[PDB]
């Protein structure tokens, strides 16, 4: 039904699942109740319309964005300008541009946040801290950059839509001199319109 | 309407009008020739189907079609000396030879096994054939160019091309030799082969079905791979490569990019193929460092 | 005047020049500098030159 | 709610004034570094004397800290190279230390001639299938 | 430059040598390029309004700031 | 004024070095009397700021006018989306 | 996974100095993609099982394609007898 | 299912010291 | 050779003389002969496949290992 490494980068199907779930409790329940057809169609009815109104609250924006909030990632909406703040503490291995295939709900989630927008134009910045060298800084996020911005692409993104660029030390929206700001300036910023 | 054979070829001379569309159909000879000639046409076949042969010049276009009916005529031969070319199109089964046809821009529309030869220095920006026919161009220069394949032809390019858009929907088979793009965009449906040489600033692939992509030798500073069920691509990229293999697919990269992502979904394969015996075989970075 | 290889097929090659000098070489040709070409290679992207120097893709 | 994304685990200030000093440390070293490379840029690869060849792109994912004889021999070995040792091996030992992940045999012989230096020297014979370790003629 | 409307999205070519129309030093980090007095205007103009310029070549992101230079 | 006072509250709750207001506002008249005003603005909020003491070493004041709007929606005047005050700052460790 | 975690409890079960990973696959498309798919197996398990730290200086890895079979029986793909991945060690002391 | 890596550098301070080791060893083989 | 099989059977040839067709070494143990390029080529092959090549005369083995020597 869901296959945890991305879902082969197809569909997903969470509507249909809880719905047809639901109407299999709710025949059943109205099978038990009445033993008759009239009251299993009753209540796989019942069941269709609970798995209906669950389904609209589970897949609505607000959810998407408090669910990303569970996880480690963080939203940002100022006039019309949407932004994704990723760690690449939890998000990434470690200095390497591989993803974080555990951290795969998160992933996940980012996709169908961004699938509510689809003509927005998404950039995808990466930042490191100031720990190595200027060109280990730029060429890492870079790295790390590309590797989301790919990501996105297969998971059903154009390719004109997307920009991914990356900056060092760059813009800092924390001190590194001190560790946790040194460790909130390891992000990817996805921004789109 | 009675049979053409049994009477020798002769020699004939015709006064056309200058004209810029050439449209043939049936099945004979077509050359095409440039000089200090005013636009000539001499058509040497047997004295029977020199008058069921139809030259007719309307609104710069050359209509060298079926006349009267066609009982059989594919021995003869239309020699065309003319100083303007802007379009030419072929149907028929029938053998087109040119060669030094100077131009800015023009379009070639062949049917049904047109053997088309072109020896000249050919700017065109649009491409098409209905199938089953050979193409062999031979100098090519542009700065934009389109082909979109229908059919099952066979088509190779010489020269150089800034080619931006490809698009394959049936058995076809294309080559070019040397292109120098900023952003090409490659969409092969059925078991299309594509083969192309050169550089290009920004290659995005879509492989469907049974669709070949020998994109070897063209070196893509950034690459855009996908490829579905049962298709072959192989890439070249040199500073960015991004790649999805969606099942039972292949992608194999030639070149080791700066940086490179790749995705399998359900048994796509994304393989490095190099020869592991090259003196200089760089080895992956903290940056290359991709594990499938 | 050094030469990088902007693109090579089976057959022929294509180079770039220091500042940017297009050229197209067969298997047996001329170029400056290097003289007489007698050897390009495809799968592993060098040209052989009868100066004694290879020329490569450049980084 | 508000949050913000790096949420890690509780860190020690232990580990903290170790982070603290690696820093400056690793800078330091950035600009020693930078200063050699200016002062007289290198001319010469290793890769002359460590040509790579088919079986020496097998991969390792090695962890050593101890002389460096042993695990030149062990690459070798599996390598499938002869290895062979030439010069007087010094009392002071050859220490290395190599710490990679998933990088080829010729690439651990390359870095294992650099760490070693001026101390010994490290040079592969493709055609021989040879690996050769040789200590410097120091002493 | 469109400076308004939303995005303020724009474009200035960068001539690498000093041409005498061209004249006016740009620094993109390390990368140095020269523009125009015009293009030195707005490219001040947008950096008082506080927006990054970064340089691409051929869409590719290559240095983060611009700051204007000797004219 | 009491909305002046929640926000100087919330700035006397952290420690900083640097302060900016800045004012944006829609079209109105000219680039210059837009400028002139989203300044005039700017000094205002910062004085009122400033006298409510905030510990604040500085406090930078500007007004672009009508550069920077943050939405594509520019109907209205001061009810515009994009006609507003910015005070940004970062806390001090 | 969860297989790939059993064996690296196994491996970890013992001190030594030096595992092996090697891959082998029934022949498919040609013998360089044969050897570039095992080499890049035996990349990705011995990835796995050095980040599931192991006690282990050094994890070699090959590939060889289709060079050394264990069974005459080479019908089928992967579920070929003599595709498989090796793991090879000796006990330390 | 797949688990993190034991040596996970997971700790705020723990990944700057990771980074600068990798730093310091890239230097050195610099040198 | 026929390397795949299932037991990689086969049988190499040796010269003990260094003929300029057979001059590439191959060290049996203490016993060393000589063969051509594609010999050397596949018996390679064979090492990094790491599979035992005794040396066998007249079907008697003499000495177990074998490893490229120069060419």
């Amino acid at each position: 039904c869901f296959h945890p490494p991305y879902n082969n980068f197809q569909p997903d199907r969470r509507a249909v699942k809880r719905v047809g779930v639901d109407t299999g409790i709710g025949a059943v329940a109205g099978a038990i109740a009445s033993g008759t057809a009239s009251g299993t169609l009753i209540g796989a009815a019942a069941g269709g319309t609970v798995g209906l109104v669950a389904s609209i609250y589970r897949d609505s924006k607000r959810k998407i964005i408090r669910d990303l909030q569970k996880q480690d990632i963080q939203y940002v909406e100022y006039g019309d300008t949407r932004t994704l703040i990723i760690p690449t503490d939890k998000y990434f291995m470690f200095s390497s541009p591989r993803l974080n295939e555990i951290c795969y709900p998160g992933l996940n989630n980012v996709i169908r946040l961004l699938n509510f927008y689809p003509q927005s134009t998404i950039y995808v910045a990466g930042f490191t801290d100031n720990v190595g060298s200027r060109s280990h800084k730029r060429k890492l996020s870079q790295a790390q950059a590309e590797t989301m911005m790919t990501f996105l692409w297969a998971n059903g993104i154009a390719a004109k839509r997307l920009k991914a660029e990356g900056y060092g030390d760059k813009n800092a929206i924390s001190d590194n001199a001190i560790i946790h700001g040194s460790a909130q300036n390891r992000r990817i910023e996805i921004q789109w319109f | 309407e009675v049979k053409k054979q049994g009477t020798s070829s002769t020699r004939q001379f015709r006064q056309v009008s200058s004209f810029n569309q050439i449209v043939v159909q049936g099945r004979l000879n077509v050359n095409l020739h440039t000089g200090y000639n005013k636009p000539e046409v001499m058509l040497r076949g047997d004295p029977r189907d020199l008058v069921q042969v139809r030259t007719i010049v309307k609104q710069n276009t050359l209509y060298v079609s079926l006349g009267q009916g066609y009982p059989d005529y594919g021995a003869v031969t239309v020699d065309i000396k003319t100083k303007f070319l802007n379009r030419f199109r072929y149907e028929g089964a029938g053998v087109v030879t040119g060669n030094n046809l100077r131009t800015s821009y023009l379009d070639l529309y062949l049917a049904n096994e047109g053997t088309t030869r072109l020896a000249g220095n050919i700017g065109l920006q649009k491409l098409e054939a209905v199938g089953n026919g050979v193409t062999q161009i031979n100098g090519v220069s542009s700065r934009n160019l389109q082909i979109v394949l229908k059919g099952d032809p066979k088509v190779l390019i010489s020269g150089f091309v800034n080619l931006r858009q490809l698009d394959m929907y049936g058995k076809g088979t294309l080559s070019l030799y040397w292109i120098k793009s900023d952003t090409l965009t490659i969409r092969a449906k059925k078991a299309a082969k594509i083969q192309l040489a050169g550089i290009v600033n920004r290659l995005d692939v879509e492989l469907w079905d049974f669709a070949q992509f020998k994109g070897k030798y063209l070196r893509a500073q950034r690459s855009f791979v996908k490829t579905h069920d049962k298709s072959v691509a192989e890439i070249s990229a040199v500073n960015h490569q991004s790649s999805l293999a969606t099942d039972a697919s292949d992608i194999y990269y030639y070149n080791l990019s700066k940086t490179r992502a790749d995705f399998m979904a359900f048994n796509g394969s994304v393989l490095d193929m190099r020869e592991w015996g090259q003196s200089d075989l760089k080895d992956f970075d903290r940056y290359n460092k991709q594990f499938p | 005047i050094i030469y990088y290889i902007q693109a090579v097929i089976p057959g022929r090659a294509w180079l770039i020049g220091s500042n940017g000098s297009t050229l197209t070489v067969r298997e047996g040709s001329k170029i400056p500098g290097y003289g007489m070409v007698k050897l390009i290679d495809s799968l592993q992207g060098r040209i052989l030159t009868s100066s004694g120097q290879v020329i490569k893709f450049s980084q | 709610k508000f949050k913000k994304p790096p949420i890690n685990n509780p860190s020690d200030d232990a580990t903290i004034k170790l982070a603290e000093a690696a820093v400056s440390v690793s800078d330091s070293m950035l600009e020693m570094a930078k200063v050699e490379k200016v002062i007289t840029p290198p001319s010469k690869d290793n890769t002359l004397t460590i040509p790579n060849a088919y079986n020496l792109q097998a991969r390792a994912s090695v962890d050593w800290s101890g002389p460096i004889e042993e695990l030149t021999a062990r690459i070798a070995k599996a390598a499938h190279f002869r290895f062979r040792v030439l010069g007087k091996s010094p009392s002071v030992p050859v220490l290395i230390s190599i710490s990679t992940k998933d990088e080829s045999l010729a690439e651990i012989l390359r870095d294992i001639d650099y760490q070693a230096g001026k101390k010994a020297s490290i040079h592969v014979y493709p055609n021989s299938q040879v690996v050769e370790l040789r200590y410097a003629k120091i002493y | 430059c469109d400076l308004t409307k939303f995005r303020w999205d724009c474009d200035l070519p960068v001539q690498v040598k000093p041409s005498p129309a061209s004249s006016l030093l740009v620094y993109c980090g390390s990368s140095y390029g020269y523009i125009t007095k015009q293009q030195y205007d707005i490219l001040a103009r947008y950096q008082r309004a506080s927006v990054n310029m970064v340089l691409d070549i051929n869409g590719e992101y290559i240095d983060s700031p611009c700051i204007g230079a000797e004219r | 004024y009491s909305l002046l006072n929640e926000i100087a509250a919330f700035l006397k709750q952290f420690r900083k070095i640097a302060i900016t207001v800045t004012s944006y506002s829609s079209k109105y008249v000219s680039v210059k009397r837009e400028r002139a005003l989203t300044l005039a603005r700017s000094r205002v909020v910062s004085e009122y700021l400033w006298s409510q003491g905030v510990d604040s070493r500085i406090i930078f004041t500007q007004g672009l006018g009508s550069d920077k709007p943050i939405t594509s929606y520019t109907l209205g005047g001061d009810r515009s989306p994009n006609a507003r005050v910015e005070i940004t700052f970062r806390r001090a460790v």
